[PDB]
């Protein structure tokens, strides 16, 4: 089946430059094209621009013009996305899409966060428990976005509610992540928390468990 | 030599990459138009149907679909819907009920041979068959009604 | 440069409600408009195409009607998982336009929080710093006041809220209010209220705990 991964995406300086990849599978490459669609945080969707990996043509938003660089290989089954000159207004989810389908087929996106601060990762915190009971992890201290938050390692989704990231007044993000368990279930059955924050390479397993001074 | 979307001996042929409404096509070196797997046309605007969709009775809009016209059904979208709710009978056209030997009228669900299949001619009565779910009985001495009943 | 132009911006609608959605392009352009469904964090999912053709896999639910200028989409029936931003396009250039977008909410009956309190974990107090996390778990409506209250003294400016969207099934909310201060400031107060206002909830409801104490 066709598949679009895209990949690059991270924090770079005002100003600075990254290359994105849109790694395509599952039909022929060299019949069809890639566009490029990004979505700004709370924004709506933004056509950047297109390639046909036939004959090497490019077409942009008069927006990304001069400093976006879109090019393609057929070899590889990959088009790629030079951004350079990024300005704040850059900042967006940058999803790669084939030509040719009415944009049936889209690829999950990655995200291209333009600002000056640096690269930090999280600490994990536990949020202990005290019929029906409930606990946590506090992921605190991040950037840039994003965090993934797991449970007993993909084996927890029942009652799991991890909450999106609120940007901090110290301009680092952080959020929590909650699940419901039996009372009963406490101290038989354990939780462990398995965050993931891949711009800085953090992973932790942080065991809730509850406390009795 | 050739500007941009220029090709040919004199650059006299143009060419310019489309994906939208009006065509998706790339451009080739002799400045033709190469249609995207599933386009057709000389501008690549439509679409290539599901191998075997119905040209009159089947339609595409994406490739390779095969969409179907109110009346007609199916993969290859050339087998047209019994008018509801046909019983035993079949269609050429759409909502028709054609019945076979030997079901009526309109649905097709009224025998025949409703005698054969019910006899509802009681106490020594005839059945004969008259049309679609109906029947004529006769009856012997001492016996009235539309099944000799009474 | 074609215009895509949304109406309305967002709707709440209950499960089964006909949910009509209007875009309307700046320009004729044909049938070269398409329609998408899109959940936080995700791609959009196409639905609609040429204007009026289902894409394989939506439910029939979903259609389009509009020929030139003026394109809607329907949902005649709509269900709890069909919460997104709904977004139309034009495909009459291939410098495709979208249009802002439309957020769809699901109305339900009132569902009362289970509010709980998190006290700072010691982890979090060895670092320097702690964090108090007051949880309002699967509400309706989204309209709840939390107010953190140390000591008796009402707290303004040191709490952040953070929502999640609505359950695919019970369209509901979950909260969490994360009231911060430095280990310093913690070490300084007894009794860490969190005080919860919702429509579920016929009178206020107070989760606490005294600092040190389990």
């Amino acid at each position: 089946e066709v598949q679009l991964v895209e990949s690059g995406g991270g924090l770079v300086q005002p100003g600075g430059s990254l290359r994105l990849s849109c790694a395509a599978s599952g039909f022929t490459f060299s019949n069809y094209g890639i566009h490029w669609v990004r979505q700004a945080p709370g924004k709506g969707l933004e056509w950047v621009g297109w390639i046909t990996p036939d004959g090497g043509y490019t077409d942009y938003a008069d927006s990304v013009k001069g400093r976006f660089t879109i090019s393609a290989d057929t070899s590889k089954n990959t088009a790629y996305l030079q951004m350079n000159s990024l300005r704040a207004e850059d900042t967006a989810v940058y999803y790669c899409a084939r030509a040719g389908t009415l944009f049936a087929y889209w690829g999950q996106g990655t995200l291209v966060t333009v600002s000056s601060a640096s690269t930090k990762g999280p600490s994990v915190f536990p949020l202990a428990p005290s019929g029906t009971a409930a606990l946590g992890c506090l992921v605190k201290d991040y950037f840039p976005e994003p965090v993934t938050v797991s449970w007993n390692s993909g084996a927890l989704t029942s009652g799991v509610h991890t909450f999106p990231a609120v940007l901090q007044s110290s301009g680092l993000y952080s959020l929590s992540s909650v699940v419901t368990v039996p009372s009963s279930s406490l101290g038989t059955q354990t939780y462990i928390c398995n965050v993931n924050h891949k711009p800085s390479n953090t992973k932790v397993d942080k065991k809730v468990e509850p406390k009795s001074c | 030599t050739c500007d941009d979307y220029y090709y040919g001996f004199g650059c006299n042929k143009f060419c310019r990459p489309r994906d939208d409404f009006f065509g998706h096509y790339a451009c080739d070196q002799n400045g033709n138009k190469t249609c995207m797997e599933g386009w057709m046309g000389p501008e690549c605007n439509r679409a290539i149907c599901r191998q075997g969709c119905s040209p009159k009775h089947g339609s595409c809009k994406l490739p390779g679909d095969c969409r179907c016209q109110y009346g007609w059904q199916g993969l290859y979208c050339d087998k047209c819907i019994p008018h509801p709710g046909c019983v035993h009978g079949i269609c050429n056209e759409p909502w028709q009920c054609l019945c076979e030997t030997n079901w009526g009228g309109q649905l097709c669900d009224k025998d025949l041979n409703y005698c054969g299949t019910h006899q509802p001619c009681l106490n020594g009565g005839t059945c004969s068959n008259t049309g679609p779910d109906k029947y004529q009985c006769s009856c012997p001495e001492g016996y009235s009604g539309p099944n000799c009943e009474i | 440069d074609i215009q895509m132009t949304q109406s309305p911006s967002s709707l709440s609608a209950s499960v089964g409600d006909r949910v009509t959605i209007t875009c309307r392009a700046s320009q004729d352009v044909s049938t070269a408009v398409a329609w998408y469904q899109q959940k936080p964090g995700k791609a959009p999912k196409l639905l609609i195409y040429s204007a009026s053709f289902l894409y394989s896999g939506v439910p029939s639910r979903f259609s389009g009607s509009g020929s030139g200028t003026d394109f809607t989409l329907t949902i005649s029936s709509l269900q709890p998982e069909d919460f997104a931003t709904y977004y139309c396009q034009q495909y009459y250039t291939t410098a495709t336009t979208f249009g802002q977008g439309t957020k769809v909410e699901i109305k339900r009956t009132v569902a009362a929080p289970s509010v709980f309190i998190f006290p700072p974990s010691d982890e979090q107090l060895k670092s320097g710093t702690a964090s108090v996390v007051c949880l309002l778990n699967n509400f309706y409506p989204r309209e709840a006041k939390v107010q953190w209250k140390v000591d008796n003294a009402l707290q303004s400016g040191n709490s952040q809220e953070s929502v999640t969207e609505q359950d695919s099934k019970d369209s509901t909310y979950s909260l969490s209010s994360t009231l911060t201060l430095s280990k310093a400031d913690y070490e300084k107060h007894k009794v860490y209220a969190c005080e919860v206002t919702h429509q579920g909830l016929s009178s206020p409801v107070t989760k606490s705990f005294n600092r040190g104490e389990c």
